[PDB]
């Protein structure tokens, strides 16, 4: 013939999706837990850190997020091999638009990039397709602080708080409750982040070499970035465990004066 | 399912493939060629069954040429033996003018089997089904004889025959002189040869077809037809029948 | 054709979420012969095992420890053919963009650059990855050095680690010796145990290849050198 | 399993298929008689918040040259704006006229192009799934062509195709003649139109067209439509 | 796994295609030997014919790559010559570029480089061939490189060739903790002796085909019938 | 193997009607054998 | 079975090595219209039939005139045709221009066939299964030559394509003596007569079906067609 070696892939079928789209998605949500908070000050970004042990090294705090601007960073939710390509592509356009247009580039358009790609694998290319998600943590002096989300399924979203990696369900629910629709501060979230956290770890010990932890605030050029140090992390966290035993404490004084059961 | 009649690019449990050995099988189904090489030149002499009286020859045959110096003789399909031997004179004759000398037999052998080789490594490219005998007299080498397999297999010989007949015509063949004669004497010889072999073959008429590269060629390429084509056959047809 | 063939590649997202072919590659690694490293922090020791088969032999002929460059050094554990090629392709792109610049190699984008010609070989068809796994061993300065590279494509930092036959059992061996303070000869002295702990047919001065990483980069040791080291403790 | 294949019958498996896509279009109907040739249509309707007004299916590729089309209707939207172009591009050229079967020659190249094989150089993967009747008037006077999705070509003077086309063309051949009237012919064409349609006769579904040298190629009006309902 | 129309990584370990290369590599009944001195650098072939309608002083197996390398192929007739070809024009190559003599060892490499990326395709295979290289060096003297169509290649102190190669393995060995006390003719002597044990036949002046790599020479020559007849001489007076 | 070969030459003097064979004979039944074989 | 498999390659190959590609071929020829070719070798003539798919058209032109020397019957699809026509047209103009010589017929046909039948050697092209009778009056004469889609490429003083292509060839061979190397006339009949054979013989004979082309010694490329037979009828 000329070709006949082929499995028949990358074809519809009476599903009327693709199966091969819908197979990745399993599989980012094998992966650690990320999540976005967005505030009226700052944004809060905290990822879970899978696993470490003492023959491995710390080189960076940089191995979850990745910084694709000054005013740019992400998290990544995928295998390590593919997203390293993705990456370089990514912060590669922001450069051409800054050679032109002599300004940072708009998140929007950045975000608009990556779907592009995805799609012309879809519709034909011979190159089989990827899964990535990224949460995008970005500032504009025009727009103010811009949270986003991308899936590989060419459908992004913008939140005032996500989540994305394991239980994902659950913790979009607590998200929800938890948050006040504006009203929110750093200091508000840094519990925020915690409580939503210990919940889905199944470790009941929490330490802060599980978690990374960063905040992105402006007060000078576009912004200050802050990449969160192991004490602060690991003092944020006691003062947190102190406030869940406080609570469980005031319930119990509670139930105590309702009349003991 | 073999799983390698669909490949030609790859290896097998037989290790080369299904798809080679049947192309070597089709030589043999096809009809009868034989030639003998000399001391004063190389002889060709090739069997055609008759088909029917409408048609007629006028290109196609089985004797082919080479260059102006060169004598082709095949087995094997006839469209596809044409289709190789265009371009082996053409790329012959670049040579030709480019080194400036009049090629050897074993240099247009080694192009010709490089061709082959390639087309087994992979499968874009279906290989030929023929089995190509050529040679001549080169004027200060002698004569030299080759013949290229389909099977990526080709070697220098005393005689060399394909066809049906091929086991038993090489036993005749196998009988007789090394020197044998005077290329001459050859010419009534392989007559017999072929005669003999007809009544084997014979369902219907054949006829008799026969070539040189002599001394007195000079070294070059010519049909044996004419008179000299009749004797010969006169000769056989005193001694046997058959 | 001469650019037919398959486009779109032999490994594939299962309903599993696994890629077929990169798991039969741990296999293909596992089949490699004993591998340690060991970094003594101002230095650092790379270790293997040189199997032997056939007596029929020359020289120390070819080796498994190649010089990419003067400052790194790669060893490995997987399929052989696959190594001397890797380290072709390389080598030569380790000296043609480090003399376009005058500065020496940063470890990190050998790493890049070596990830990315085994995942652009995933990414597409007609050929499959390598079936190897390296450990790139350097030294510069007062910087981190020893890490690991997957046919998977990813990259790691470590302390210590080991390959080949019995992967597992060996790290599991390494991980409780393996502490602290050591010394350059010191490490050379571990290495060797836990090689021989992992298997030993025999050791020899020629089973054995040690190469280190401290004075001005990758120094190759002589043959007494180790040997004396195999006497120093057996 | 190739669709370069050629088949066991040797009968391609392709063209075959695009009959019976054909089966499913309309009717349309030609009848060329001794001067004029006409070319009616139905170009259908369904609901009613539907403007066939926009629709038709029935186009003058040039003002001496005109096509009815039938089957795939977006692979039809491809073939004329090729022809279209290659009969304006002789009128740079030598500023003369083309006949009606040169320009469906011309056409009939492209129908081959399917495969990606080594009988035709790839573009497409398939053909074009139509047939057309191919009019025109010249100096070889009116005459009319059945564009055969086969890529190929056959003269006609009377010609249905069709769902309807078995016994559409049985019932042609009765009211056919060598000789007959134009205008009587357009009644006859009408009535075998009648016969086909479930749904209602109006002047908002059917259409008719003809050309004729003292008029050009003219499109009928509703008006004149209306007119040609009353008389039968 | 799927060896069907591609070739795969599998739990085997090796594919089973590579291991019909290495099993049917010879479809006759030649055996080689190799065996390396300090003195000289000896492959010992064959000579075999089924007709006599055939030619003989064409035929051979043993291939003069250029005057210093001298290489004997096995393998199927139409892949080891081929690959001749490809090597006669990367050497000329290697020595026009460089300016500089091509070393043995270094070709033996560099086409097992061109093996590997055939073991990667899954649209073509690789050559079927087992080449040993056999050469004179000024650089470490003599070399003896065999080579295997997996990409592998290695230098050996002696090796054999032919489908029994294990058999002929068993006499190497006793004889190889000796062999610098052989001399120039008594290592070709030797050399003689272990393809007739295993083979089982005592030669002939026909049969046999002794190529030599001499050292203080560039030559590689295959011997004439007096110096051949004289080594076959040599071991009847030791019977 | 080589016994049915023999015989094969003698079955083929049977038919030559002679007592007396050939090298021919043994060339070709060799041959014969060769063919139908695995 | 695996019938579909031998489709799916047209590198095929099989136990008895056969090419079902050029078998499937084969019927397609088979398939066609009737034809015959003829020639005294001072005349060459050929009938050939033109036929219509219905009542209410008019038969489609199976006699190309490819040059004005030399010339063709079609026996199998329109379409196909056309493609290889251009060709060759184009291979005659460049004969015309660069060497001014009109060039053997024999030697056209010959290269024709290599440049298709390499395709054949590889992947890609379906048959094209239109079989010629291609006649041509050149510097030796008339010869006549049968290309098939099988390049099987011969000289015939006579042939036939079409279904009952065998009747006419015995005919042809028997009535073949008395062709010699004269009259117009005789050739003609002995074709009505002979075409009437290839047909299934329960349609009875047409003028309208018919069409009568002719080539000779000082004649070139000239159609008879509808009427114009019944003259020399």
């Amino acid at each position: 013939m000329s070709r006949r070696y082929d499995s028949r892939t990358t074809i519809f079928s009476p599903e009327g999706r693709l199966y091969q789209v819908e197979y990745a998605m399993e599989a980012i949500g094998h992966a650690g837990t990320c999540l976005g908070i967005l505030a009226n000050d700052g944004v809060l970004l905290a990822a879970e850190r899978r696993n470490i042990h003492k023959l491995l090294d710390e080189v960076f705090f940089s191995e979850k997020i990745y910084k694709l601007n000054e005013d740019m960073a992400c998290s990544v939710a995928g295998i390590t091999s593919d997203a390293n390509v993705l990456t370089n592509e990514l912060r590669l356009i922001a450069q051409r638009y800054l050679l032109q247009y002599q300004e940072p580039i708009p998140c929007e358009q950045l975000v608009t990039a990556l779907c592009d790609i995805k799609q012309a694998y879809t519709q034909f290319g011979g190159k089989r397709p990827f899964g990535v998600s990224l949460l995008y943590i970005g500032w504009d002096k025009h727009y103010g602080f811009q949270l986003y989300q991308s899936d590989p399924s060419g459908n992004y979203g913008g939140w005032k708080a996500t989540c994305i990696g394991n239980n994902s369900a659950a913790a979009v629910s607590m998200l929800k409750q938890d948050y006040k629709e504006g009203e929110m501060t750093l200091k508000s979230a840094l519990a925020l982040a915690i409580k939503v956290l210990n919940k889905t770890m199944d470790v009941s010990k929490l330490s802060a070499e599980k978690v990374e932890i960063a905040t992105l605030t402006r007060e000078n050029g576009k912004t200050v970035i802050r990449v969160l140090k192991q004490k602060e992390v690991e003092q944020l966290i006691k003062k947190h465990e102190e406030e869940e035993a406080k609570a469980e404490r005031e319930k119990k004084e509670k139930e105590q004066k309702e009349k003991d059961k | 399912g073999t799983g390698y009649d669909l490949s030609a690019s790859t290896f097998s449990p037989d290790g080369r493939v299904f798809q080679v050995e049947y192309a070597m099988k089709a030589v043999e189904n096809s009809s009868t060629a034989i030639g003998i090489r000399c001391k004063d030149g190389v002889v060709f002499g090739v069997e055609k069954l008759v088909l029917s009286k409408l048609y007629e020859e006028g290109s196609n045959k089985r004797l082919f040429n080479v260059d102006r110096h060169v004598g082709m003789a095949v087995a094997g399909l006839l469209a596809d033996a044409r289709s190789l031997a265009d371009i082996a004179r053409e790329e012959a004759s670049n040579f030709r003018s480019n080194f400036g000398y009049n090629i050897p037999l074993k240099h247009l052998a080694d192009r010709v089997a490089m061709y082959v080789h390639a087309y087994t490594l992979y499968s874009a490219v279906r290989p030929f089904g023929c089995s190509f005998m050529l040679g001549s007299y080169s004027v200060n080498d002698g004569a030299q004889l080759y013949m290229i397999d389909p099977s990526g297999v080709s070697y220098g010989y005393w005689g060399c025959a394909i066809g049906k007949a091929r086991q038993a015509a090489k036993t005749e063949i196998e009988k007789l002189q090394m020197k044998e004669m005077t290329c001459r004497d050859i010419v009534k010889e392989v007559a017999k040869i072929i005669y003999i072999v007809h009544d084997e073959v014979k369902d219907k008429a054949f006829e008799l077809e026969l070539s040189w590269v002599g001394e007195l060629t000079n070294g070059r390429h010519e049909i044996v037809p004419k008179d000299i084509r009749e004797e010969a056959e006169k000769y056989a047809k005193e001694s046997l029948k058959e | 054709m001469a650019e037919r063939g398959y486009s779109f590649s032999l490994t594939t997202f299962s309903p599993s979420g696994k890629l077929v072919q990169i798991e039969y590659a741990l296999a293909a690694v596992a089949g490699g012969a004993p591998s340690v490293g060991i970094k003594a922090a101002n230095g650092v020791v790379l270790a293997t095992e040189k199997k032997q088969k056939s007596i029929l032999y020359d020289e120390r002929s070819v080796h498994k420890v190649e010089p990419i460059t003067k400052h790194i050094g790669l060893v490995y554990s997987g399929m052989g053919p696959d190594y001397r090629v890797l380290v072709h392709r390389a080598r030569k792109l380790a000296q043609q963009y480090y003399l376009v610049y005058q500065e020496p190699i940063p470890t990190a984008q050998l790493v890049q650059r070596v990830a990315s010609v085994m995942q652009e070989y995933t990414q597409s068809g007609g050929v499959r990855p390598f079936g190897v796994s390296l450990l790139i061993c350097g030294w510069n300065e007062g910087r981190p050095y020893l890490f690991q590279s997957d046919p998977s494509g990813a990259y790691f930092a470590w302390k210590a680690t080991a390959m080949g036959k019995n992967y597992v059992n060996g790290k599991t061996f390494l991980e409780k010796r393996y502490n602290e303070d050591l010394e350059l000869e010191d490490a050379i002295h571990t290495a060797i145990l836990t090689l021989k702990e992992s298997f030993e047919g025999q050791m020899t001065e020629d089973n054995i290849e040690v190469g280190i990483c401290n004075e001005a980069g990758f120094r190759r040791l002589t043959p007494t050198e180790v040997k004396d080291y195999l006497a120093a403790i057996a | 399993r190739g669709v370069n294949t050629f088949s066991p019958e040797g009968r391609l498996f392709q063209v075959e298929y695009a009959i019976e896509a054909i089966k499913l279009g309309s009717t349309a109907i030609g009848i060329q008689t001794s001067e004029g040739v006409c070319l009616a249509v139905e170009k259908r309707i369904t609901s009613p918040l539907m403007e066939p007004s926009s629709i038709e299916k029935i186009v003058e590729i040039d003002a001496h040259i005109g096509c009815a089309m039938s089957g795939l209707i977006a692979d039809a939207k491809t073939l004329i704006d090729k022809a279209r172009v290659e009969t304006q591009n002789h009128w740079f050229t030598y500023n003369e006229t083309m006949t009606v079967e040169s320009v469906t020659q011309a056409v009939s190249n492209l129908a081959l192009q399917f495969g990606e094989e080594d009988a035709d150089p790839g573009a497409m993967s398939r053909p074009f799934g139509v047939a057309l009747l191919f009019g025109g008037v010249d100096e070889k006077g009116p005459q009319l062509f059945h564009m055969d999705p086969s890529g190929t070509f056959v003269q006609c003077d009377a010609r249905a195709i069709g769902s309807a086309s078995e016994g559409a063309q049985s019932s042609l051949q009765e009211v056919y003649h060598k000789s007959m009237t134009l205008k009587e012919a357009i009644k006859s064409s009408l009535i075998i139109l009648k016969q086909v349609m479930e749904e209602k006769l109006n002047a908002t579904n059917i259409e008719l067209a003809t050309v004729q040298p003292g008029q050009n190629f003219h499109m009928f009006t509703k008006e004149e439509l209306e007119e040609v309902i009353k008389d039968i | 796994g799927f060896d069907r129309h591609i070739t795969i990584f599998s739990p085997e370990g090796r594919l089973y295609q590579v291991e019909y290369a290495f099993k049917a590599i010879n479809q006759g009944g030649l055996t080689s030997v190799a065996v390396r001195g300090k003195d000289c650098a000896v492959i010992v072939t064959q000579k075999k014919v089924p007709d006599k309608l055939l030619d003989s002083s064409t035929v051979t197996h043993l291939f003069k790559i250029t005057e210093n390398i001298g290489c004997v192929m096995t393998g199927m007739t139409a892949d080891s010559r081929s690959q001749v070809q490809r090597a006669r024009y990367e050497a000329a190559n290697w020595k026009y570029k460089y300016g500089y003599e091509i070393p043995v060892d270094m070709l033996c490499k560099r086409i097992a480089d061109i093996s590997q990326v055939y073991t990667q395709n899954a649209e073509m295979r690789p050559l079927g061939c087992c080449m040993i290289l056999i050469g004179i060096d000024e650089e470490q003297g003599p070399q003896v490189y065999k080579c295997d169509p997996a990409g592998y290649y290695c230098g050996f102190k002696a090796t054999a060739a032919g489908v029994k190669q294990t058999e002929s393995t068993s006499f190497l060995e006793k004889k190889v903790k000796k062999k610098f006390d052989w001399t120039f003719e008594q290592t070709v002597e030797t050399a003689i002796t272990c393809l007739s044990t295993v083979l089982s036949i005592d030669f002939k002046p026909s049969e046999i085909e002794v190529g030599v790599v001499t050292v203080e020479n560039p030559k590689f020559r295959i011997l004439t019938e007096a110096e051949i007849d004289a080594h076959l001489v040599a071991l009847a007076e030791r019977d | 193997d080589l016994r049915n070969v023999c015989t094969e030459a003698g079955m083929f003097a049977i038919r030559a009607d002679h007592d007396f064979v050939v090298q021919e004979d043994f060339m070709k039944a060799v041959r014969k054998v060769a063919d139908s074989k695995k | 079975m695996f019938r579909n498999q031998y489709d799916n390659d047209v590198t095929v190959w099989s136990p008895q090595g056969r090419i079902h590609q050029i078998e499937y071929a084969m019927e397609a020829v088979k398939q066609g219209s009737a034809t015959v070719g003829l020639k005294s070798k001072t005349h060459a003539v050929l009938v050939a039939l033109k036929r219509a798919q219905s009542e209410l058209a008019a038969h489609q032109k199976k006699i190309l005139h490819v040059d004005n020397h030399i010339g063709i019957s079609i026996a199998g699809l329109t379409a196909d045709a056309r493609l290889l026509c251009n060709f060759m047209r184009q291979e005659c103009l460049d004969s015309r221009f660069v060497f001014d010589r009109p060039l053997p017929v024999s030697r056209l046909v010959s290269l024709i066939g290599s440049k298709t039948q390499i395709p054949t050697q590889r992947y890609g092209r379906r048959p094209y299964g239109v079989g010629l009778l291609i006649a041509g009056y050149d510097d030796m004469g008339p010869h006549i030559f049968q290309t098939c889609p099988s390049a099987n490429y011969f000289d015939c003083r006579a042939m036939s394509i079409g279904a009952r292509s065998q009747s006419a060839r015995t005919y042809l061979e028997r009535h073949m003596s008395e062709f010699m190397e004269c009259n117009l006339n005789e050739l003609v009949k002995h074709g009505l007569r002979a075409l009437r054979e290839t047909l299934p013989a329960e349609q009875d004979l047409t003028t309208k079906n018919v069409s009568i082309g002719i080539v000779g010694k000082d004649l070139e490329f000239t159609i008879y067609d509808d009427d114009d037979v019944s003259p020399f009828l």
